[PDB]
RNA sequence: GAAGGCGGCUCUCUGGUCUGUAACUGACGCUGAGGCUCGAAAGCGUGGGGAGCAAACAGGAUUAGAUACCCUGGUAGUCCACGCCGUAAACGAUGAGUGCUAAGUGUUGGAGGGUUUCCGCCCUUCAGUGCUGCAGCAAACGCAUUAAGCACUCCGCCUGGGGAGUACGACCGCAAGGUUGAAACUCAAAGGAAUUGACGGGGGCCCGCACAAGCGGUGGAGCAUGUGGUUUAAUUCGAAGCAACG
């Protein structure tokens, strides 16, 4: 009901970026994404619909009440660095960062190449 | 041009008002270059906002144009097989300059007989934050807004 | 590692290679038709397994059409054991063995020495793996102690293009197909390398009211004029995208 230090998780794709603070069990909070905010298509990919997102997921959880955040960015997609800089912004005070990419070590084979 | 930037030709001050203002905007209604037609069409406008309100018609005529002058313009803009726009910053001269157009051609759009009273009654809605030229700025505007997240661009 | 190929770690079994020494045998060697063995991927049989991926297939897009490219799913298969299949641009598109013919410089595994307190640094040398480059070779491209140079031994293979790796026969295979393999007929070319242009939904850099920014137009109307088509006794002839049509 009331927090006060929280992770916020940045899935961010080539198409669409997704931002989730959660409590630091990893029960969500609250979230949004590009999607969530309306942009379609290329926007939702854009750093800026990243920066919105976070924006409107970061006050939703300060009003829940929370100050500080870890932030783990997941994905190659452009907008993590705007969403980062969004939540600062917005005020989350964010503590520190960290990458969490999925790296197979080998394992599974990933699907064709585009355009063969 | 290819070249580069090119020289831009300045004017001279109007006669009455002593506004290069006043006389771009004697050039933008003037048509087939007759001056002194377009001269007399401001001048009896400029009257009119005078006669209708007890402001200067240059301070009102510089009110419609704060309220008319963009600020953030749309530029098509093709990258690959797509073609999307793009919000741009407006520099004061295409500023000044699509200001002056928008003016001139609501007002010649207006309904009213004479086009010096078409002329001042834009010009006094765009003072007041309202008409066809108000519009069109809020509506560029809007677009740019829309298309804001193309700005990294 | 002969090749195919082999990439987490551990242990068992196990092959080969290389460097020294010079104790041993004393030419016992090389090649090798026919044979035998291995032989990517796909495929086949039996029985398991099955996450991801993905022929086929389904749906959604695209398109004139789209039995494709693109997106969402998805069976065989991809994995294992055994047994078939024996084909690949199975390529260094370069059989094996041996000897000789400038150097320069990386790197892998050793050996010896001269320093170095050791490390390390220098020289030499052996066997691989690379790049550069003499002589020589080559049609040229390029190869050049890892020859495509100079030589000898053996094996395989070639004799214009298509027909055709097809037909018949034969052998092999569960099958798919593999191996061997023509002829009739037909053409005066096919082909390799390189050169000059032209072109490219290749690249790079440039210019032009070429685009972009504006102004004004045409296309709509009446008429003038030229052209086409049609008509006519004739509607004289020429001009036909830009670059014919006041
Ligand atoms: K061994
Ligand atoms: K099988
Ligand atoms: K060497
Ligand atoms: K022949
Ligand atoms: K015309
Ligand atoms: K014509
Ligand atoms: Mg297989
Ligand atoms: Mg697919
Ligand atoms: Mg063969
Ligand atoms: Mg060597
Ligand atoms: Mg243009
Ligand atoms: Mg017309």
């Amino acid at each position: 009901k009331n927090i006060e230090s929280g992770v916020a998780h940045i899935h961010s794709t080539f198409n669409n970026t997704i931002v989730m603070i959660t409590d630091t069990h990893g029960n969500a909070l609250a979230w949004s994404s590009a999607g969530s905010l309306g942009f379609k298509g290329s926007k939702k990919s854009t750093p800026f619909a990243a920066q919105m997102a976070a924006e409107a997921a970061t006050k939703v959880a300060m009003e829940h009440g929370l100050k500080t955040v870890d932030v783990t960015v997941k994905g190659p997609g452009s907008g993590r660095e705007a969403a980062i800089r969004s939540l600062q912004a917005t005020g989350l005070e964010v503590t520190a960062i960290r990458d969490v990419t999925p790296v197979p070590h080998n394992g599974c084979r990933p699907p064709k190449r585009r355009r063969v | 041009p290819r070249k580069g930037p090119v020289a831009k030709r300045d004017v001279l001050p109007d006669p009455i008002y002593n506004s290069k203002l006043v006389t771009r905007l004697i050039n933008r209604v003037m048509v087939d270059g007759k001056r002194g037609i377009a001269a007399n069409i401001i001048y009896n406008s400029f009257d009119i906002i005078k006669e209708s309100t007890g402001n200067d018609p240059l301070e009102v005529f510089e009110q419609a144009m704060k309220n008319v002058m963009p600020v953030l313009e749309v530029k098509a803009r093709r990258v690959g097989g797509s073609n999307y726009q793009v919000p741009v910053e407006v520099r004061p001269e295409r500023r000044t300059t699509l200001g002056l157009r928008w003016v001139v051609n609501y007002a010649r759009l207006r309904g009213e007989h004479t086009m010096e009273e078409r002329l001042a009654k834009e010009i006094m809605d765009a003072a007041n934050n309202t008409g066809a030229s108000v519009k069109k700025r809020e509506d560029t505007h809007k677009m740019a807004d829309a298309n804001r997240a193309f700005a990294h661009y």
